[PDB]
DNA sequence: GCACAACTG
DNA sequence: CAGTTGTGCTATGA
């Protein structure tokens, strides 16, 4: 059943942050990807078995993180890349405030 | 559009209302820092009536034999007449209530008394009575100092903001300005003794409850007032069914910050 | 060479361990992971210094599961070989292609060609050796090597060495 | 940047959201076979244990209250007022 | 679910947007994406090492990914590339490309105006990346000559030589996908009167953009690491892997490629014509013809609903679905798949009001309770119950559907040969039935306010309708004229808590909307409450006793 | 402050920023007929000092970005001859609190 | 999860240059001279000569064995067997690397006693050379200023020949026996 | 400031007309939000959706693709402070229950 | 089905 | 400066 935008708002209104997450992730889309730490893209060739990690073109076989995002988001990101747009995803900050 | 415009708006641990950029929207939520669920329309007594009946309801002159508090009212009564030191306290009490009155008349120009505020003071008193089985015939065991100063103290404990500095301290004073007028109006010396007929304990209990009830009434940091306010405006718009354009089209007019509007008018 | 480094690992604990032997378990897990570990960044992470004063810090509760993540700040002895570094080690393996000198936790290999011409391979010996007019290099032998270069392989670092230059070789 | 204890200025009272997260967290932990700091006097529901733990203020957790500027004030459940 | 990965688990803290440098596109590319032919090793079923898997992602469901081994639910998919025969504009940037030309010299690549113009240094000051670029444009668009010598900041008598090049600047107008210039010239000070008219080639604008100084373009909206202007022009085309454009494979011997897979094959086709055309005997007009077409296919693949009307349509009349379209709101990635989702552990049926239920409960039909599951961890406090629930099975009411080991592997009690002989170990999960008193989210759409989504106590009841207390009618806006309501079941001890502690029906009673309660006595009960409480109304002993007993808390007095 | 009857030529109007650090204000006589600050809807605006502003930002952990704004050309901002960066304290009567303090930064 | 450091640098997208490592004292970014300790304070690199390294590890495990027994309340060939025992009591055993290291260190250490090692440490940490150079002069046994300056090539113009030779003469005297 | 006062009066009146009562605060908050920026900001794509908030957040209302294109060309950096971002990212948002962090203290853990 | 918004005349 | 063309949205779930 659709847990649409309006129903999302209601949770936001409730301050039910985690129920909302569970609803959007675990109860739907929830997916695991490997991103590079240099270029913020899903370029990582995770051969999780031989435990090999690599992001060629970055030569990074070291600075790699796994992330839990909705498959729809992962898609959106690949769709933006197909449109030459780089949705660089980073696991730390550089801003403050 | 309402929900999208406000989504990221919430009360922070500094009692500020900000967005995703942390820009201040309201310095203190709702201008008072109160949670809307904890508010009731209460009568600001001091506001209306003749200057004469205000005087009758409020004024205590222990130096005038006809305007003192009768020893019927409190045990202290007979020994209270002519006590110059206490009269200074009652003079403050009165001077403040008159100040309050002029201020309320500046705020609500029309003279409307009924306004939504935290802590139902009427109910506290009512319960104090049924709780303590208040004998309206026997005199109180309260001091003028007990009443006068006790209310003065209670006021200092009605905490919304907390910071130790002029800026924040003054913000706190401002936040609680109206609620105090209400409190001073209801808990004045004559009212406490002549109307409510409160005993020392019954009074201390009233004060203690007002404190907790008030503290309980403040907003919780984390409260997502963005969506709240948006839904709070949106939902009643759904229910909708001189001749100046009103209802949904005017609301549409308004939100869109429409330049070329339907019914322009001046009220001269 | 042989350094002391100020490192930090990020251990995630399962709720079952949120008892009192918590710091104890975390400190042990630190040694499990980090001690005997080998990176390229820092090389061989050999011995974790100052066990008593390991900074646990506060562990943050990870949201949808119940676990807690800790940044365990620590100090330890490392060994990171460098190109151009002069090492003194002991021969372990020795073949027709050259000998492999054991330098601490790591092995350096000297090519038949990275040694002087005078040194020749002798198959006809128990154990196999490299013989010169003066020197004889076999298994137990102690050598001074110039690390020509390093290869950062997984759980180790390998290196190629020269004994051809001056003040290098059998000692 | 971490506001020191003597300088903390947020409510000394626990928020509705805080309580809900504490109760939720402990119950999730209790259910994940974690150690219980209270006498379960016949308790079996991890929430009912979490509630008992909060009532006896034997929950070993700290709320990290973040401020819009980045800084924070750490408060213990032990120290927070649960008037709610 | 998905397998264990050593990789440190983190959260996305920042999203740094940018543009692809061809160099990157090539570098991140696992294949190139040389032939429009989908697969069929020439009619022989299996993907052609040339388009859609020349390493890439993977089809088949069986047969692991060629680069990573993982497969289908795991392999995210890996990007490819096509080297374009000639540079092409990215549709989305066509106007920025124009606005950038309108701000720089179309010969030397110097900002038209600079530090010397007072209004320019005023605009150059603007902190905001966007407003700054806008202010710069409004000023530089007027400027029609690249200046060599400008009047000095101290005196206009002794003029100072700034940046070189004296060339006149064209008047740029968009002829849809083409940018055409109109240089006024000079000719005895008069002309134009009849100007010089030519199309500005992608390649020339590209060279111009490559010559714009870092400081010059950084003064413009652009970034020297993440978005250099030259990257608005496309040289290397990234190929999105199958997960973006899957092949809907009906039966064994039949294809079903995505729309994107077709539009890509078109870009491919158009490119090889252009490639062979220029390499061989270039009839020059046929070169600008095959180019314009590739420009069209690269354009339409991204955005299809453009100003200059011809919608790129698949032979069926049906217009080809652009990636841009995929994202456009209410349905379409953002609004449709992300701000909202269709969810698991949800139920919907007709509602009917019950005076015998309590305000905070909700009557849940048995069949629904039998479908909906709570994942409950085997603990000493529940072990025995959970074992009986497992024993009871999927068909009995208080039962269970699946037993999850530590191994992550699911035991379907419905079929498993060990469904009876099964012993739970602490740490396993029993996916049990929704039982009486479970907290659940109950909602009635639209969902205008907070109160339209509340937490309720389960009450498993017979008959196919969701039952609710009449006083909770108004917050929802429910009527029993045939309304339907939705139910969501939390899966975590944390989640249940959120519902029970923040959004429970008793908590929602007094509403912050109008500082008043949002539920009261209604209908029969209201009609009848007046009736009972008239002075004229009296009750004889017999009925008084039932009326008392009926109040569940009654002190027995 | 220059009070002008009908208009000032754009020739002369360009000589307004000519003499810094000194500042020149132009006011059309027609506007000034009615004091807008005396309106039912117009609250007290108070110019904060360099030291006062510094404190407001310190006490609220603010960047000037985070502060709500007043445009330089705002009727009241003109009356008080407010400069860019200058902050005002606004005192309105609240139906909620009785008295409320807002703050606006100049643009 | 792998191990992290004190150094923070935010190399955004800018992958490379990853500079060559030689004793032209161009060591890692990680092995810089100027560095940070857990307490945020700036602190110069710590390099150790084999023996400085031997006593550090030995001592570390010794105090660890003390802590492992505390919480539980409720001559070179002869030193080799000794350490091999200490390891079995404090190390994860699976750490074959520290085992090999301890043997190597036991057999190649120039100074047995802490007192001796301290004197070496003082004598060298006065030359004002780089921790690495200082380590090599303590680790590698040299007789000529040329022997030294060839093997620790970085030394070159940094020190005088006779000065270095005086140091070598002193290190030879401090050289613990066997 | 008078514009804010008038805007409230005018908003309040639409609600009051239909004989409905809405708590002051809500209307105040809307009015305030339009006002804060410096002048009158609309509750349209030309209004709020144009501010310096996170690109991802803004793309969730009206100019979706256009917003995202601009983001890349201008190398925009989303803070990930907005609700929407977390919702898109499948992250626990800094909303009510997520407005603070929770930690085990090994000091109090040993005390009990 | 409309309400600004922005480019061209 | 004014005029016309140009752009992007139009309730929630079944
Ligand atoms: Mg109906
Ligand atoms: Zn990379
Ligand atoms: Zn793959
Ligand atoms: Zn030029």
């Amino acid at each position: 059943l659709r847990f649409g935008e309006m129903e999302r708002d209601c949770m936001i209104a409730h301050g039910a942050a985690s129920f909302l997450k569970e609803r959007l992730m675990e109860a739907s889309d929830a997916f695991r990807v490997h991103i590079c730490g240099i270029c913020g893209l899903m370029t990582v060739i995770a051969k999780l078995n031989h435990n090999q990690f690599e992001c060629k073109g970055c030569d990074n076989k070291i600075d790699i993180y796994q992330i839990h995002i909705p498959y729809a988001a992962k898609l959106l990101f690949q769709e933006l890349m197909a449109m030459n747009i780089t949705p660089r995803l980073y696991t730390d900050r550089s801003r403050d405030f | 559009r309402l929900v999208k415009a406000l989504e990221d708006i919430m009360v922070h641990y500094d009692n500020t209302t900000r967005n995703s950029l942390g820009n201040v929207i309201q310095f203190i939520y709702g201008e008072d820092g109160m949670d809307a669920a904890h508010i009731e329309k209460q009568s600001l007594d001091t506001i209306g009536g003749s200057d004469a009946a205000f005087e009758k309801r409020y004024r205590v002159d222990l130096l005038n034999t006809d305007h003192t508090l009768d020893p019927s009212l409190l045990e202290s009564g007979s020994e209270i007449l002519g006590d110059l030191k206490l009269q200074v306290l009652l003079d403050e009490e009165y001077k403040q209530l008159v100040k309050d009155r002029k201020f309320l008349r500046e705020v609500f120009v029309d003279g409307e008394a009924n306004w939504p505020l935290p802590v139902n003071i009427r109910r506290i008193i009512q319960n104090a009575q049924q709780t303590f089985h208040i004998d309206h015939t026997k005199p109180s065991d309260l001091t003028i100092k007990d009443i006068v100063l006790g209310v003065k103290d209670l006021q200092e404990n009605l905490l919304v903001l907390r910071g130790k500095n002029e800026i924040i301290q003054n913000a706190q004073r401002d936040a609680v300005t109206l609620f105090c007028c209400l409190l001073r109006s209801r808990l004045a010396t004559r009212r406490v003794l002549q109307e409510y007929r409160l005993t020392k304990q019954a009074f201390d209990w009233v004060l203690s409850n007002i404190e907790a009830q008030f503290l309980r009434s403040v907003v919780h940091p984390g409260e997502m007032v963005g969506v709240l306010a948006a839904q709070s405006i949106g939902e009643p718009a759904t229910q909708m069914t001189k001749k100046v354009t009103s209802g949904v089209p005017r609301l549409k007019e308004i939100l869109n910050v429409a330049k070329n509007m339907k019914t322009p008018s001046l009220t001269v | 060479m042989f350094f002391i480094k100020d490192l930090s690992l990020n251990i995630t604990l399962h709720p079952s361990f949120f008892g009192p032997r918590m710091k104890q378990y975390l400190k042990t897990k630190l040694l499990e992971e980090v001690e005997g570990s080998c990176t390229g960044k820092f090389g061989y992470i050999l011995c974790v210094l100052d066990y008593d004063n390991i900074d646990i810090q506060r562990g943050r509760i990870l949201p949808t599961d119940g676990s807690a993540e800790f940044n365990v700040k620590y100090r330890a002895v490392v060994f990171k070989p460098f190109k151009g570094e002069v090492v003194d080690g002991t021969v372990v393996s020795c073949s027709q292609h050259g000998f492999e000198v054991q330098v601490g936790p790591m092995k350096v290999f000297v090519t038949k060609h990275l040694m002087p011409q005078d040194l020749t391979f002798n198959a006809g010996s128990n154990p196999p050796s490299y013989q010169s007019s003066e020197d004889v290099i076999t298994i137990k032998s102690r050598i001074r090597v110039k690390i020509e270069g390093c290869i950062s392989q997984v759980s180790s670092i390998h290196a190629i060495g020269s004994i051809k230059e001056d003040y290098l070789g059998a000692i | 940047k971490a506001i020191p204890k003597d300088q903390r200025a947020t409510t000394p009272y626990m928020t509705k959201y805080e309580r809900a997260r504490i109760l939720g967290t402990r119950a999730l932990q209790i259910s994940m076979n974690a150690p219980v700091f209270v006498d379960l006097e016949g308790e079996t529901d991890p929430l009912r244990i979490a509630m008992k733990e909060l009532a006896e203020k034997k929950i070993p957790l700290v709320i990290r209250r973040y401020l819009p500027d980045g800084s924070f004030e750490d408060w213990s459940v032990e120290e927070l007022i649960v008037d709610l | 679910g998905q397998q264990y990965s050593s990789a440190p688990l983190r959260t996305v803290k920042e999203v740094q947007f940018g543009l692809f440098s061809p160099e990157e596109v090539r570098a991140i590319s696992v294949a190139k994406i040389r032939f429009p032919e989908t697969m069929d090793e020439t009619q022989t079923r299996a993907k052609i090492g040339g388009l859609n898997d020349p390493r890439l992602g993977s089809i088949d469901r069986n047969l692991k990914c060629q680069t990573c081994q993982e497969g289908m639910n795991e392999c995210p998919g890996h990007f490819g590339h096509i080297d374009l025969a000639k540079p092409v504009f990215h549709v989305g940037f066509i106007a920025k490309i124009k606005k950038v030309c309108e701000c720089v010299c179309m010969h030397c690549g110097k900002l038209l105006l600079d530090e010397h113009n007072e209004l320019m240094r005023q605009a150059l000051a603007i902190k905001d990346s966007k407003k700054r670029f806008a202010a710069i444009w409004t000023l530089c668009k007027t400027k029609m000559v690249c200046e060599t010598d400008v009047p000095s900041e101290d005196d206009p008598t002794q003029l100072v030589s700034r940046g070189g090049c004296g060339n006149t600047q064209p008047t740029i107008r968009k002829d849809g996908l083409k940018l055409v210039g109109s240089w006024k010239k000079d000719r005895a000070t008069g002309d134009a009167d009849e100007p010089e008219l030519r199309v500005l080639s992608t390649e020339e604008i590209l060279n111009i953009f490559k010559h714009i100084s870092v400081k010059d373009f950084t003064s413009l909206g652009f970034n020297e690491v993440f978005s250099r202007p030259e990257w608005m022009i496309l040289t290397c085309l990234p190929v999105p892997p199958p997960p973006v454009r899957p092949s809907i494979s009906f039966n064994e011997s039949q294809r079903g490629e995505d729309d994107l897979t077709f539009k890509l094959a078109d870009i491919l086709k158009a490119n090889i014509s252009l490639e062979t055309l220029e390499h061989n005997g270039a009839p020059h007009h046929a070169i600008e013809e095959a180019e314009s077409l590739l420009q069209f296919h690269v354009a339409t693949y991204m955005d299809n609903d453009i100003a200059g009307q011809p919608q790129a349509l698949q032979k069926s009349g049906r217009p080809v679905k652009s990636i841009r379209a995929r994202l456009k709101g209410k349905e379409g990635r953002i609004r449709g798949n992300l701000m909202g989702k269709r969810v698991d552990f949800s139920a919907r049926t007709v509602i009917s009001g019950d005076p015998n239920l309590e305000l905070d409960q909700v009557g849940v039909p048995k069949s629904i309770a039998k479908t909906l599951t709570y994942p409950e961890v085997v603990t000493p406090y529940n072990i025995d119950r959970l074992t009986q629930l497992v024993r009871n099975g999927p068909n009995e009411h208080p039962g269970a559907k699946y037993v999850i080991r530590d191994s992550g592997d699911r035991i379907d009690l419905r079929y498993s040969k060990r469904a009876g002989d099964i012993q739970l170990q602490y740490g396993w999960k029993v996916e049990r039935h929704i039982m009486d008193n479970d907290p659940v989210l109950f909602n009635r759409q639209p969902s205008l306010h907070k109160m339209s989504m509340m937490a309720h106590r389960v009450k498993v009841i017979p008959y196919s309708t969701f039952r609710l207390n009449l006083s909770v009618t108004s917050p929802y806006n429910a009527d029993f004229d045939g309304d339907e309501m939705n139910l969501h079941v939390p899966q975590s001890e944390e989640t249940r808590a959120e519902l029970s502690q923040l959004c429970a029906v008793p908590l929602q009673i007094v509403s912050p909307q109008s500082n008043k309660p949002c539920m009261g006595i209604v209908q029969d009960t209201l009609c009848g409450i007046r009736k009972l409480t008239l002075r004229d109304t009296f009750i004889e002993l017999d009925q008084v006793l039932n009326m008392l007993y009926w109040v569940p808390d009654w002190d027995g007095v | 402050i220059f009070v002008y009857q009908n208009n000032i030529t754009p020739s002369a109007m360009k000589l307004v920023p000519s003499i810094p650090p000194a500042t020149i204000e132009t006011f059309n006589e027609a506007a000034l007929v009615v004091n807008i600050t005396h309106h039912e809807l117009v609250p007290k605006h108070i110019r904060l000092s360099s030291d006062e502003k510094r404190e407001l930002l310190k006490r609220y952990r603010l960047k000037e970005s985070q502060l709500p704004r007043i445009q330089r050309a705002d009727p009241v901002a003109l009356y008080l001859g407010l400069k860019r960066g200058e902050v005002v304290k606004i005192i309105r009567k609240s139906e909620t609190s009785g008295r409320y303090a807002s703050y606006r930064i100049c643009m | 999860v792998s191990t992290s450091t004190f150094q923070t640098r935010r190399r955004r997208l800018k992958k490379v240059e990853e500079e060559e490592n030689a004793a032209t004292l161009q060591l890692g970014q990680e092995f810089q001279l100027k560095q940070i300790n857990h307490q945020g304070e700036e602190e110069e690199l710590i390099a150790l000569n084999l023996s400085e390294a031997r006593l550090v590890i030995k001592e570390a495990l010794v105090e660890r064995r003390r802590a492992f027994k505390r919480s539980q309340k409720k001559t070179r060939e002869k030193e080799l067997e000794s350490i091999d025992v200490l390891l079995e009591q404090t190390t994860g055993g699976n750490n074959k690397d520290l085992k090999n290291t301890m043997q190597y260190l036991t057999n190649f250490s120039r100074f047995r006693d802490q007192e001796t090692v301290g004197a070496v440490i003082q004598l060298l940490k006065s030359t004002g050379l780089h921790p690495f150079e200082v380590a090599q002069l303590g680790s590698l046994a040299c007789d000529t200023a040329d022997e030294a300056k060839t093997l620790i090539p970085s030394l070159n113009n940094k020190i005088s020949d006779d000065e270095l030779e005086r140091i070598l003469k002193e290190l030879s005297n401090l050289e613990t026996l066997y | 400031e008078a514009g804010r006062a008038a805007l409230y009066k005018e908003v309040y009146n639409v609600i009051a007309s239909d004989g409905s009562y809405v708590n002051y605060r809500h209307m105040a908050l809307l009015v305030d939000v339009m006002t804060t920026q410096g002048g009158l900001t609309s509750v349209t794509r030309h209004g709020f959706n144009r501010s310096n908030t996170g690109a991802l957040m803004r793309c969730s209302f009206e100019e979706t693709v256009e917003i995202l294109f601009e983001a890349g060309a201008s190398a925009e950096l989303d803070d990930c402070r907005g609700v929407s971002e977390n919702v898109i990212l499948g992250q626990m948002a800094p909303i009510g229950t997520g407005a603070f962090d929770v930690m085990i203290d090994e000091e109090s853990l040993v005390k009990y």
